[PDB]
């Protein structure tokens, strides 16, 4: 997903090539840049 | 915004049995998130508890903004700081703690003053070079500019490499107030502006109860 | 547009405000995973090298951009030029473990060894900067207040001992490169260009031939 | 027999940027949970848009003060990400690791004077090919905006990407087509008692700002 | 023609831990039957849970005898798998081949005095950050349990994993966050004629005890 | 909880007894097959080496953990650095067979030879410890009674001749590593940490840089 | 099943890569660790 560009699957298992992530129970700055006011606050003449 | 010589941008914040009201509001800045992440993880083995009695405002003086302070004059306050109340007593009764911060900074002069203050909440502030102060807006912040407002309000969560902290050896947040444009007093402004913080810990959780000295 | 400058709410105007047209942008190159995922050379120690990303010089692309985050996560690749065999040991190992071959040891095969390593720290994330101590037996850290001067107490601090991806050891290690895999970055921090003496920073840029 | 294979010359050396992954040696490790940590960013241009950083004016200050004389030029600098005025911005700090950009750069202007201090300002984009205007009147013929002070302290303006080529360089060499893109001109039309008051200016990436072609070139 | 292949630099050397198998040379061998042999274990933490081993107290004995004076501290040691008190346990013998652990460690206490010998004991977990309690009264404010003697000779107590990080180290260096986890405190509240009687203590792995990251570090 | 201590029935309490919560555990690393399955170096004999797992030093991870079982099964991998060609011969072979190349012989290919070998013993399982003799022509073994002293008669015993995975021979063997494949362990036996002089055994653990 | 992490099948037959097992006709310590009394033997007040 970074800079990798092989079209065939890894010979090794994912359990081996990378650490495995666990859960309990872009993101912020994407939401922040999308929320930006892009308008005009006056009244527009012409 | 709202009306003649003074204003109705009017906010009342409540934290516990303590309230604070401003009539020159400008809104609150939420830093990095809208909610805390999970408070109950593996590292506390289900033994943690919320202590709602510490979630309330305490106050400290920060500095006096005067006409000789130049761009880049700062005042840092590392958080947590000395608290002689029930939050302060938690840090001596429990080994591990976590809480976010609801921060309110005041700079009251009047609307005939000029100049501008940036208030910001920086994590892990170990050093800041002069040139980096041009990018302090990277951090959760708000300005205090006399012609508009006298209050800044930033609400920030707990952050850290670890889910619970040991505050006797690590300070996750530093409040920084920075002068971006020097104070002008002209014939009618306040001769100087004292800057005060009103801070409330939010969501305080403790784990790992200490012995006493008995 | 006018707005309330004190607010901190981002305001992004467009050239449409005076009759232009916003174009499409392809931002694949400023994606954190992609840009962090290239090797960067470090100056190695003769024999024991602890794998610590804060070893990559702050001026490099990966050092520049890694320091622009407070907390980060990644797996790691290293490529190492070494005499003898290369042993790696995880975060938390005794340093004398570096001499036992059941720990991941790679036998010399010219010209270099490239290894995929897991994140092994005991923390959910690591930090480029940390305002505190990991040694216990001390006296409590002060709650500093004051201006920038107050921050000079902290300069003799080393990042916690747990902030590493283990360590490697060979008879001589000659070259070491790190490459961050699957990188995540949280809480931006300042990124500084060179400060010019002149109005514009000028450099010889790569141009045709004669 | 077994599968015959041509081991090819020219292929196989380590490349520092290549699309391939190393062989793993230490399996099965499970990380601590890190889901829902605050403050994640994905794309450096998300934070370049959402967080403007300050420009630098003579003296090493983020503002221009309103002058009170006949010279109405508050600032004039090269539309270059390598300008001295831009050199402490997050945008210039990002741009140095890329060889080309495209799109909109946004300037933000905040008035910092008292309530009885009033002013009217103009920002104009002067494109290359003739000398940048020295007067608001000459500057009127450029793409420009004018605004004054009031309730709202901030005005934001998009500098347009106008060039012959589709991309231009982030680095600069000597004044050419590919590396100078003209000037931005900040003028004061007039003021009413704003003598000494600061206007502070910031810059952020526009909605179609684009950086491409990573480069590492020593530098920070 | 034949299939072209890039023989890649950096790949191919023997690694002592790698995920690959050698080429076989001697086929077709059929083993003697070994199905249903007694005593198989799969997971070293199965036997670390099911079989507690003895702690070591001063003198090289698995017990503490009830003292009869004003000092009520029967034992106090570092919550470390590298403690001297833990050094003859199966748990410490396993833990040395791993760099991190998490979870519960269980202590077992067995009274060994005659029937007319009675006592009341307290075990408390003292977390790091202040000095461990010297008295049952100071210790009362810790997570603690108290019990007395009767029909049932054994009491078992779970030491909780409480730390900032999600894992902590099995080895120790110098007192830090990642390697000392506070103290366990064993007190005697009182006794009725138990003078000289031994309480013997054992430790076993709790239901969520976890060892990760194999390491070989000389040692046994 | 209270229980009858004399019983030997395992008693596992949880932090729930005082209001805590037991977490999930991932025990993949203390699985016998996984942990036994890594190479470990042995000190080789100049030429003939009989393949005997009890040759791996007792302090190593694989020696430590192999001796914590009474009976075991596995297949085997070896990697060998040698001059000449390497011949291996199964369990039960005459030693003069080591010189005949129809027996599995590997021709020298730099830097080393790694081979997958089957379990060849005549026993359903092998043992790390065996309280008896394999030579017949003797007098019967005593039925010892007494304290620990009585066990000193047994010290001159070598493990039965059938307890091996064959033997290998080359002109010079310089390095030999074993790796247990598909390992099974039965009847746990003691596993000893280092005994500290001090309250805590302290070691330099791998920490950042400066 | 130990420390192996290849996603494709072995080029060699299983008869060759490993000894083959025969039958006649975890386990104990798993059963033993599962059987552990985890309760309380008193009566619980509060």
């Amino acid at each position: 997903s970074g800079n990798t560009g092989s079209i065939i699957n890894n010979y090794y298992m994912q359990q081996y090539q990378n650490s495995m992530d666990t859960q309990l129970g872009n993101d912020w700055f994407s939401k922040l840049a999308s929320s930006a006011f892009s308008g005009l606050f006056g009244a527009l003449l012409a | 915004e709202e009306t003649t010589l003074l204003e109705d941008r009017i906010l009342t914040t409540r934290n516990g049995h303590t309230t604070s009201t401003t009539q020159s509001s400008v809104g609150v800045t939420y830093g990095y998130a809208t909610a805390e992440d999970f408070v109950s993880g593996p590292n506390t083995s289900g033994l943690e508890t919320r202590v709602v009695q510490a979630e309330r405002f305490f106050k400290t003086h920060l500095f006096d903004w005067v006409t000789s302070d130049s761009f880049g004059r700062c005042h840092l306050l590392e958080l947590p700081t000395d608290h002689k109340g029930v939050y302060g007593s938690l840090t001596d009764s429990y080994a591990y703690m976590r809480n976010g911060w609801d921060v309110e900074v005041t700079a009251v002069g009047n609307q005939f003053n000029g100049g501008c203050l940036l208030v910001a909440m920086v994590p892990e502030l170990c050093s800041i070079q002069k040139r980096e102060l041009y990018q302090l807006t990277l951090f959760p912040h708000q300005f205090i500019n006399p012609r508009t407002n006298m209050t800044a309000h930033i609400t920030v969560p707990f952050v850290g490499v670890n889910r619970y902290d040991q505050y006797k050896v690590h300070k996750p947040w530093t409040l920084v107030v920075m002068v971006v444009a020097p104070l002008t007093v002209n014939t009618e402004g306040a001769p100087q502006i004292k800057v005060y913080a009103n801070i409330a810990p939010t969501n305080v959780h403790v784990a790992g109860e200490f012995p006493s000295k008995e | 547009t006018t707005s309330a400058g004190e607010s901190a709410d981002p305001v992004t105007t467009t050239v449409e405000n005076y009759g232009g047209e916003t174009q499409i942008q392809r931002r694949q190159h400023t994606d954190v995973s992609f840009i962090m995922d290239r090797f960067v050379k470090v100056t190695p120690q003769n024999q024991i090298n602890i794998l610590d990303l804060m070893q990559v010089p702050s001026h490099t692309l990966v050092g520049g951009l890694l320091r622009a985050s407070t907390y980060y996560f990644s797996d790691l690749e290293i490529a190492v030029k070494h005499e003898g065999d290369l042993t790696w040991v995880p975060n938390g190992a005794p340093e004398k473990a570096l001499d036992n071959t059941t720990n991941p040891t790679a036998y010399h095969k010219a010209p270099l060894t490239r290894l995929a390593l897991p994140y092994t720290a005991p923390h959910r994330v690591l930090a480029t900067v940390y305002n505190g101590e990991c040694r216990y037996s001390r006296n409590a850290v002060p709650n500093l207040r004051g201006d920038l001067q107050v921050l000079a107490q902290k300069v003799a601090r080393t990042l916690p001992t747990s902030f590493n991806y283990g360590a490697i050891k060979a008879t001589r290690v000659t070259e070491l490169l790190y490459r961050m895999k699957r990188a995540e970055t949280y809480c931006p921090r300042p990124l500084l260009a060179i400060h010019p003496t002149e109005a514009r920073h000028k450099q010889k840029i790569v141009a045709p031939v004669k | 027999g077994i599968f015959p294979v041509a081991c090819s010359d020219g292929y196989g050396g380590l490349v520092t940027t290549d699309p391939k992954t190393a062989d793993p040696v230490y399996g099965k490790v499970f990380n601590p949970p890190r889901n829902q940590l605050p403050g994640r960013f994905t794309n450096l241009l998300d934070v370049a848009e959402a967080c403007p950083t300050f420009l630098r004016f003579e003296g090493g200050v983020p503002y221009v003060t309103t002058k009170t004389d006949s010279d109405r030029v508050l600032a004039q600098f090269d539309m270059s990400l390598a300008a001295k005025h831009m050199s402490n911005t997050f945008l210039a700090g990002l741009a140095q690791y890329y060889t080309q950009y495209s799109g909109t750069i946004n300037l933000h202007f905040m008035f910092t004077g008292p309530t009885d201090a009033k002013a009217r300002y103009m920002v104009a984009y002067a494109p290359p090919g003739m000398e940048p205007p020295k007067t608001p009147e000459a500057a009127a013929h450029c793409i420009h905006a004018e605004w004054d002070t009031g309730l709202n302290s901030k005005f934001t303006f998009s500098i347009p990407y106008l060039s012959a080529a589709d991309y231009t360089y982030t680095a600069s060499d000597v004044a050419e087509t590919t590396n100078v893109q003209g000037w931005v001109c900040l003028f004061q039309i007039t003021h009413g008692k704003a003598d000494g008051d600061a206007l502070v200016v910031l810059a952020s990436a526009g909605k179609d700002f684009e950086l491409r072609l990573p480069v590492d070139a020593r530098a920070e």
